RNA sequence: GUCAUGGAGGUAGAGCACUGUUUGGACUAGCGAAUUCAGAUAAACUCCGAAUGCCAUGUACUUAUACUCGGGAGUCAGACUGCGAGUGAUAAGAUCCGUAGUCGAAAGGGAAACAGCCCAGACCACCAGUUAAGGUCCCCAAAUA
RNA sequence: UGGGGCGGUCGCCUCCUAAAGAGUAACGGAGGCGCCCAAAGGUUCCCUCAGAAUGGAUGGAAAUCAUUCGCAGAGUGUAAAGGCACAAGGGAGCUUGACUGCGAGACUGACAAGUCGAGCAGGGACGAAAGUCGGGCUUAGUGAUCCGGUGGUUCCGCAUGGAAGGGCCAUCGCUCAACGGAUAAAAGCUACCCCGGGGAUAACAGGCUUAUCUCCCCCAAGAGUCCACAUCGACGGGGAGGUUUGGCACCUCGAUGUCGGCUCGUCGCAUCCUGGGGCUGUAGUCGGUCCCAAGGGUUGGGCUGUUCGCCCAUUAAAGCGGCACG
RNA sequence: CUGGUAGUUAUGGCGAGAAGGUCACACCCGUUCCCAUCCCGAACACGGUAGUUAAGCUUCUCUGCGCCAAUGGUAGUUGGGGGCUUCCCCCUGCGAGAGUAGGUCGCUGCCGGG
């Protein structure tokens, strides 16, 4: 399981990026989903890297 | 070429339009079509 | 001044209709062209205008004949 | 240098992007010019560098021009507005990208060779280099 | 949305196998057509050929829409910024498309002032806290680190 | 419609632009169409092109013949692109499917329209079968409705039988080319002009840009009685300015007065005079060129509405530009 | 072992060098007959088998041409971030074309005869 927070805004991104970040489960800045560490999830992870912080 | 029309020789029915070249064919057309009011087929001739 | 160009014709939409893996029914439109560029296969027909469709219900395939030409095929 | 003939009348004027693809590398001379950033080159210039370079040297040994001017341009006079279909052409010109060799040289002695290349470098709107094979 | 798998498609790059353009030798039908050697070039060249994007399949993981029928609309002057092109002069706060963002219809913080740049989306109240871009000698909050 | 006018264009097909699905604009870059074919259509059988070398009468580089090499360097009615040598290219035999009623399902698409289609029935062509055939290697060769003409028809027919007249099926009549076609039928002047609107759009000035323009430079072949650099400097190359000729259409059309002069000036310096200096092709006299320097100064008339300019007579000198051409 | 007939991106082709046999196959002999030549029994068709492996055909050997082809590097590029913006640079992932090491003188199936 890992820990997927939302430290930047939405605001100036991309359609593909927001999408992916909605399918995260994220909702507002600072706010905290925990998931599990299949390659999907690592894809998503991948995708939107330079907006999130994740935790092990 | 003109516009041509085909009847059937057997009831007087137009049942088909055609062109053809009035300078190398100044006869008149003959061809064995299907005439839809006998059901089988008809020589027609051009008008 | 004056340009003596600016005419050109309506796009025809050629191309693949449908997908390699997909299910299709019989008479679909697989691809539009023109001439030979992708041939028919099995289950699979050319039109008049050299349109490839469906005859039967199946998943489509493309694949390669001989080395440099490809064909289109349906399976049931 | 004019192409004798060419199959359209107008052409875009393209980009200049990456390092030369071809001809980067002394290939029949012991001396070249080699450009060290990009450049539309007239064939103006070339014929001013060529002559110099040429006169230096008296008719001395050889030199190999590696560029040719295959592009043209055009172009519309003042007093015209905008439209009204594209310009009429005025001359032509080579493209060379960055580490291309443009002129080569042979049989004549270091100094010479220096000294010509030299001359011909300030004819050119590029920043160029001397290279020997 | 991502993952795995399968496809259609000729751009970037590259190349000279065809078609155009083109340089230096050897040889030459007769200064000079062909053959060869070496070396170039292309929006409307291609023996090759990506990254991306697109179409499907799945039983994979996550996520919240999608469609059909009916009532009521408004809109048809758009702007700038980044990237890919045309026109122009490889000018224009120019013009015309493609693609993403912001403004339009968006207040707050930073760029002195400054629709469109950077950060970030205001339900109301508080003489509470932590951060972003940007900053920490004085105007002016914080390092004369 | 980069103001409007003049010029050009208006429907359809093919390529590039077009960013490797489809689609995609500009008074962007290039070309075609408003047909043709009684076989250049259908089917059955058969086979293969351009060019070159060599050998031979007229005959010649090239006409016909023979051998070899020859993946297409040919052809495919016609523009281009995509295709095609198991031919879609080339010959011969027999023919009329260039058929009638249709049509599961798809493509394209605002609509109106446009495109592909297995298969079923009727009756056929060619083949020994298998089988192919609802025109042509594919994609242009076209025009709605209303209204009329012609052929057919077990439809209607205003009291009844007829008729007149309609309906239905097939087909004909458009450079209706401004090609979704206002009517069956249509050109100009307005400085004598009027109303509703617009800075959505031009003329003045402002803004952006800087091709052109003015000024400043780099290289140095040459000129300079020898001598590149006293003074000039070709062929080429690089900038600064914002006074010229232009481009754009961002403020102003419920009004931003537009040339020349007069009055009154003020600022920049790329300096016309005067002040200081370096080099000189500086003997002297008279000059040339560059550097510093904006303190002050910088004419009266003839012609023309003129700015400008030419001329007359002077002066130490008769500067050049900005300020809504102050 | 050979004759027929299929599949498979030429690693299967082109070229060169040899062996073999009327069991099959072929060349070859002939034109009465069916059929044929814009002329020709050359081909097509038919009727036989004196000679032959000269050629086709089958088998074996060659990398000369052709074809197939890595690894590393480089070009290009999705996403993120900067310059001094004809364009250039940095981080992450993907990753050619050319050139080369090397591979190749085929591999599988069914049937009838020896
Ligand atoms: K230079
Ligand atoms: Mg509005
Ligand atoms: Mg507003
Ligand atoms: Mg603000
Ligand atoms: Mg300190
Ligand atoms: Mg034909
Ligand atoms: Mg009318
Ligand atoms: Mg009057
Ligand atoms: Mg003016
Ligand atoms: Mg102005
Ligand atoms: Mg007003
Ligand atoms: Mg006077
Ligand atoms: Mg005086
Ligand atoms: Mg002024
Ligand atoms: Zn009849």
């Amino acid at each position: 399981k890992l820990e997927i927070t939302l430290k930047r805004s939405l605001i100036g991104r991309p359609q593909p990026q927001r999408k992916t970040v909605q399918a995260l489960g994220l909702g507002k800045t600072n706010s905290v989903v925990v998931k599990e560490d299949n390659p999907a999830i690592r894809g998503m992870i991948t995708k939107v890297s330079h907006l999130v912080d994740v935790k092990e | 070429r003109v516009n041509i029309t085909l009847e059937c020789t057997e009831c007087g029915d137009r049942n088909y339009i055609t062109t053809k070249n009035k300078r190398e064919n100044p006869e008149r057309i003959e061809l064995k079509k299907y005439c839809p009011r006998l059901r089988r087929v008809t020589l027609h001739r051009e008008t | 001044g004056s340009t003596s160009n600016g005419r050109d014709s309506e796009s025809k939409r050629l191309g693949a209709k449908r997908a390699d893996g997909q299910f299709v029914t019989g008479g679909s439109i697989l691809y539009r062209q023109r001439g030979t560029k992708i041939y028919p296969g099995t289950n699979v027909g050319r039109g008049g205008d050299d349109t490839l469709f469906a005859k039967t219900d199946g998943v489509v395939r493309f694949e390669r004949m001989g080395r440099d030409k490809k064909k289109v095929s349906v399976y049931p | 240098l004019v192409p004798k003939r060419v199959k359209y009348r107008r052409e875009f004027r393209g980009n200049m992007r990456g390092r030369a693809k071809g001809g980067t590398e002394v290939a029949f001379g012991e001396y070249g010019l080699q450009a060290v950033e990009a450049s539309w080159i007239t064939n103006r210039q070339i014929e001013a560098a060529r002559i110099a370079m040429t006169r230096y040297m008296k008719r001395g040994g050889k030199v190999w021009i590696k560029i040719f001017p295959h592009k043209s341009y055009t172009s519309k006079p003042i007093g015209v507005r905008m439209g009204k279909g594209k310009g009429a052409p005025e001359g032509w010109v080579s493209p060379v990208k960055r580490g291309k060799i443009m002129f080569e040289i042979a049989g004549v002695p270091e100094d010479v060779a220096r000294e010509a290349l030299r001359l011909a470098a300030h004819k050119l709107p590029v920043k160029t280099k001397i290279v020997k094979r």
